[PDB]
């Protein structure tokens, strides 16, 4: 069934599962044509696809050639996601591939059920968290390859960096929902807090500044104050 | 016109026959139905006086053999059975007919309804969803579950009507899923139609013997069955022109018989709003929305 509060922390158990999330695959702009008609322009897109306790994040870029001559793009979007999905799965050998996947938004379930049907046993399920995994697209190094492809194109990432040296898979996840969720409440703001500190350098091979302890936990305290600040700001409170 | 005697009827019950019925007293002297229409199947059915729990019936065609009823006191119901002794059944019939102790089938010579609810219903497709194949008529009652319900127990017991799943490996070509799943045509023409019905007209046969077992027992899972052979039609961008007609027809008549006290059980809000005015073939059943709507708003 649904994933909700009070089943969070089995997100951390042993059971293999994924996160789906479509909410960047078919992108936008809408613009003014010559005649004063309103268009639209695709840009490239993902699928989020995130295990929660390793931190692998299997990014598919959606490059605009696929909505090349197609009607009803934001239909086709999620049948495309699922049809990816299938794919990936189908190309993990048998014991990496998951006992669940979860999906963000409840317009996806038919679209990957039938997608996957050759896998009775892979449960597909909804949840009732609002995750905020569409701020993807707010981290830079993800934001760069989608917005470079010139063609379709798979690219794997640990979205927890090295931080599972560190603390735990719930942790982390913890962690990871709340720098979303503040770059999806006000990106510049959140961005200022990660970077403004010179002296703190994001690795070649990392998404993240290389914060230590304490300073993850004031960042984790700069986080908490923005989204409530925004939460006052927009409800005047 | 042929003829269903009755031994006797020793416990009050009310007696149907089609979309007719009447009530029986306790030991009245009751000795069956006359002037039964041939040509058409036809179905008798009980709902004892003392437990309206378990409607239950017997589907029969009277050129199929003899029939009559004869109350069973130790499984406690009017059980139906074959008489081969045909001069004798004729004496008995004859006698109970000079005697005026039966009533009368009470079809209105302008009344097609019944001709209209069973054009496609055949007994031997019937005996092949029913099964218990010693005898020529089939049992039926409120309770029985049918082969996809106990999929999700008594194999004997059950209602053996086709399957129909929309996700579903039968239902969805690999490779066609997004085409397959929002336009049901491969499903309807290909699998259901030429594989397995090889016509419309055992489609509609089944589709209609649903909606009877529906409506006369309140067989829950017949009324899942119903709703799921419309649904796969309204669902299919292709369907032949003449099935489309044929099939507003068929749920006209069907609408129209419906007792509107059971409106609220018998029909799935979900799939009538879909199929009248969201599906494919929405502009397609004239007869049967105008009839929805004029009987049925609230639904809508
Ligand atoms: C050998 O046992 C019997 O013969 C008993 N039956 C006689 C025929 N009975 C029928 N009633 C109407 C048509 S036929 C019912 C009872």
């Amino acid at each position: 069934g649904a994933m909700n509060s009070s089943n969070y922390a089995e997100l951390f158990n042993n059971d293999i599962k994924l996160f789906v999330d479509d909410t960047n695959v078919y992108r936008v702009t809408v613009h003014k044509t010559f005649e004063g008609n309103v268009a639209t322009k695709a840009i490239n897109g993902c699928i989020f696809t995130l295990n929660p306790k390793t931190g692998h994040l299997f990014l598919k870029i959606i490059h605009t050639s696929v909505w090349a001559g197609q009607k009803r793009l934001s239909q086709l979007a999620k049948w495309k996601t699922a049809e990816e999905v299938s794919a990936l799965v189908r190309s993990l050998p048998k014991e990496e591939q998951p006992k669940q996947i979860i999906v963000t938004r409840k317009a996806m379930l038919d679209p990957l059920e039938v997608h996957m049907l050759d896998f009775p046993n892979i449960a597909i399920r909804p949840t009732e968290l609002r995750l905020p995994f569409s701020a993807a697209m707010s981290i830079d190094k993800l934001s760069d390859v989608v917005m470079k492809a010139t063609e379709p194109q798979m690219v794997l990432f640990n979205i927890y960096d090295d931080w599972l040296d560190r603390i735990s898979s719930y942790t982390a996840f913890s962690r990871l929902t709340l720098l979303l969720r503040a770059l999806k409440t006000n990106e510049e703001s959140a961005k200022m807090i990660l970077l403004s500190d010179p002296t703190i350098t994001i690795k070649s091979y990392h998404l993240w500044p290389s914060f230590t302890d304490e300073q993850w936990i004031t960042i984790e305290s700069q986080m908490r104050d923005l989204i409530l600040t925004e939460y006052g700001r927009k409800y005047n409170v | 016109m042929n003829t269903v005697p009755f031994t006797s009827a020793p416990i009050e019950v009310t007696i149907g026959i089609d979309q007719y019925s009447f009530n029986v007293k306790e030991n009245q002297p009751f000795h069956g139905i006359k002037d039964i229409p041939i040509g058409h199947v036809h179905v008798i059915h009980f709902q004892h006086a003392d437990n309206s729990s378990m409607r239950y019936g017997y589907w029969f065609d009277c050129r199929m053999g003899n029939f009559y009823i004869q109350y069973d006191p130790k499984d406690g119901l009017y059980k139906m059975m074959e008489e081969r002794d045909g001069a004798k059944f004729e004496n008995i019939v004859h006698n109970f007919k000079e005697r005026q102790m039966m009533v009368s089938y009470p079809k209105i010579d302008e009344d097609d309804t019944w001709y209209n609810l069973t054009e496609f219903v055949q007994m031997d497709k019937i005996r092949k969803i029913v099964r218990k194949d010693e005898n020529q008529f089939s049992y039926v009652d409120s309770s029985m579950t049918t082969v996809q319900e106990n999929e999700l127990s008594d194999p004997a017991h059950s209602l053996n009507y086709t399957v129909i799943n929309f996700k579903s490996r039968e239902a969805i070509r690999p490779g066609h899923e997004m085409e397959d799943f929002l336009d049901k045509s491969y499903y309807l023409n290909t699998v259901m139609l030429q594989g397995i019905f090889k016509n419309s007209s055992n489609y509609f046969g089944e589709l209609q013997f649903a909606f009877l077992n529906a409506m006369f027992f309140g067989n829950y899972g017949s009324s899942l069955q119903w709703h799921a052979m419309i649904e796969l039609i309204c669902s299919s961008a292709t369907v032949p022109k003449h099935m489309l007609d044929k099939l507003d027809e068929i749920l006209y008549y069907q609408i129209k018989t419906l007792p509107e006290q059971y409106s609220d059980i018998l029909l799935n809000e979900r799939v009538w709003n879909i199929c009248l005015y969201s599906s494919f073939q929405k502009n397609s059943l004239h007869n049967t929305e105008k009839i929805m709507e004029n009987k049925y708003p609230e639904l809508l």
